[PDB]
């Protein structure tokens, strides 16, 4: 919930150094190829029926804009990290049904993504910092879970 | 379990490793303690600090049972029971450990080979290593 | 995986339930709808009101698949292939809500047998009902 | 999560037909047998060898009962699970290391335990009114997990 600022710094210096809509995009297409049963909740979506679709699939790239967008938003406010999601837990929990262990999930792929773009720069700090970023929005994905 | 597909993309992916394989499960090991400090605990008597001989050494063991598991994945009850007795039976790992860890790998191999991590080889090596997790896991 | 003792519990267990398996699984798909309502949203064609006649005629299918899967032990992906195909490829249920029937379902066992419900017998049914979960659950 | 009051006269009620030593003492063990990684937090209580070992420890019984007393003491304060299992949450996390997926683990065989003592008692209503007393439990033994 709360990092240091050296964390606080290695992730904001990071995100700068790549381009969030190809991090949505993956990591969007990642989950829906490696843990398939996500799929079900994208039927609106057309053909996700191997890997090669799911990257190719134009509405998963869109909506992995939204997703990194909104994950975007979550990196200007660490500290109020529950307020800004409170929407969308609200959205996955009450009309989607998502399954909050899914939120973990895709902050993996983001995680994995990361890795994938960056190489050497995304050093086991660069991720120790981001894995409490995914953590925290994930838990704030799933406070109205009730 | 696996499917042909997931079996023929390990073989290819770990084929496609090499050499690196003992570099890749000490970084692993570094990025698992980094990231989730309690993990830590399962090692009170090795020295655990950033690039460190005992945790390198180790990461080659870690390394050579995977490539083991590589080319057994038709038995990998049988090619890690004597793993599994360490784990579950000694050591008594918690299962989510055996997730942190896995993930780990995958941020390595993503790290290292871009070209060669496609979304398909991710989803056969995230089976992959679940495999590997419920036999170490298990008792049996 | 299972043991040898977990092989023999889960058939001595499941020899004690006989025609008693057609209403536990109707039970306990009734127990995971009242406690897991969002899991209803699997069966929208269903009624799902307690002692509606669609949950106990379906309660008796997955109670045959549960004692064809009891008798099948050493190899469970190809005795359910075709139930795998359901649940995974065209369904693509969340393995979580395989936890939350297992976990019905052993409440109903709990329920009903209780001199017969062991501790040892609970343990190798849970694991009986994590292999199950693990087959139905994979390769979408 | 809040319980109606429909809900509390059923915990309650059929609380106060159970004896709690029992099912505390009953639950901890079948945590330990189902789950044996369990046992690795319990190295001073000896003998966890097999599921007769486990039922037998008197240790074990004495470790039941006073997580049943805990546990009790939230059944008194359902809408103050927070601040009555602050002091063990945080015991847990810093210096237990108890991973939070397991707080649910023992929570799921306080139910079971509770239907192998009542039998058609434990009604399915009556599952999905302790499913929520558990599921609160193990929310409020992990937030203070930092
Ligand atoms: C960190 C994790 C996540 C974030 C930040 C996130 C964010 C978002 C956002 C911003 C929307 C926009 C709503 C819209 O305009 O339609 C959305 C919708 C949606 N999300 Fe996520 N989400 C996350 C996890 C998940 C997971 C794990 C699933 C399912 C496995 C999921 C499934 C959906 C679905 C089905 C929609 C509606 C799509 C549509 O109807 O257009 N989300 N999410
Ligand atoms: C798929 C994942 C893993 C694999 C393939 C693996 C493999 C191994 C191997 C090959 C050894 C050496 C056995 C020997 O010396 O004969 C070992 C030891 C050990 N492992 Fe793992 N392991 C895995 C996951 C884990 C995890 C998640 C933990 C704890 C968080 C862990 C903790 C240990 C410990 C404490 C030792 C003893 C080290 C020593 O005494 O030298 N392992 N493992
Ligand atoms: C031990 C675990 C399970 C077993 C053995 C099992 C078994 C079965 C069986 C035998 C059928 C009927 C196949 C046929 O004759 O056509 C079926 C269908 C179905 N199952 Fe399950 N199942 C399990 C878990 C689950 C869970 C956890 C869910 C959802 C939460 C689920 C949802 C469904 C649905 C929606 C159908 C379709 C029924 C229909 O369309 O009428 N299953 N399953
Ligand atoms: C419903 C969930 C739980 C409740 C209500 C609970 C409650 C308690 C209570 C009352 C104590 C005694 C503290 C004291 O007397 O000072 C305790 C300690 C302890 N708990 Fe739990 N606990 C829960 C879950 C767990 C889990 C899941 C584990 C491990 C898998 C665990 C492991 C321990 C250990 C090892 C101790 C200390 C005993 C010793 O050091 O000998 N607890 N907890």
């Amino acid at each position: 919930v709360h990092l240091t600022d050296a964390e606080k710094a290695l992730v904001t210096g990071l995100w700068g150094k790549v381009k969030p809509e190809e991090i949505g995009g993956e990591a969007l297409g990642r989950l829906l190829a490696v843990y398939p049963w996500t799929q079900r909740f994208f039927d609106s979506f057309g053909d996700l029926s191997s890997a090669s679709a799911i990257m190719g699939n134009a509405k998963v790239k869109g909506h992995g804009k939204k997703v990194i967008d909104s994950f975007g938003e979550g990196l200007k406010h660490l500290d109020n990290l529950k307020g800004t999601f409170a929407s969308l837990s609200e959205l996955h929990c009450d009309k989607l049904h998502v399954d909050p262990e899914n939120f973990k999930l895709l902050g993996n792929m983001i995680v994995i993504v990361m890795a994938h773009h960056l190489g050497k720069d995304f050093t086991p700090a660069a991720q120790a910092a981001y894995q409490k970023v995914v953590a925290g929005v994930a838990t704030a994905l799933a406070h109205k879970y009730h | 379990v696996l499917s042909a597909d997931d079996k023929a993309n390990i073989k290819a992916a770990w084929g496609k490793i090499g050499g690196h394989g003992a570099e890749y499960g000490a970084e692993a090991l570094e990025r698992m303690f980094c990231s989730f400090p309690t993990t830590k605990t399962y090692f009170p008597h090795f020295d655990v600090s950033p690039g460190s001989a005992q945790v390198k050494g180790h990461g080659a063991k870690v390394a050579g049972a995977l490539a083991t598991a590589a080319s057994h994945l038709d038995d990998l009850p049988a090619a890690l029971s004597a793993l599994s007795d360490l784990h579950a039976h000694k050591l008594r790992v918690d299962p989510v450990n055996f997730k942190l860890l896995s993930h780990c790998l995958l941020v390595t191999l993503a790290a290292h080979h871009p070209a060669e991590f496609t979304p398909a080889v991710h989803a056969s090596l995230d089976k992959f290593l679940a495999s590997v997790s419920t036999v170490l896991t298990s008792k049996y």
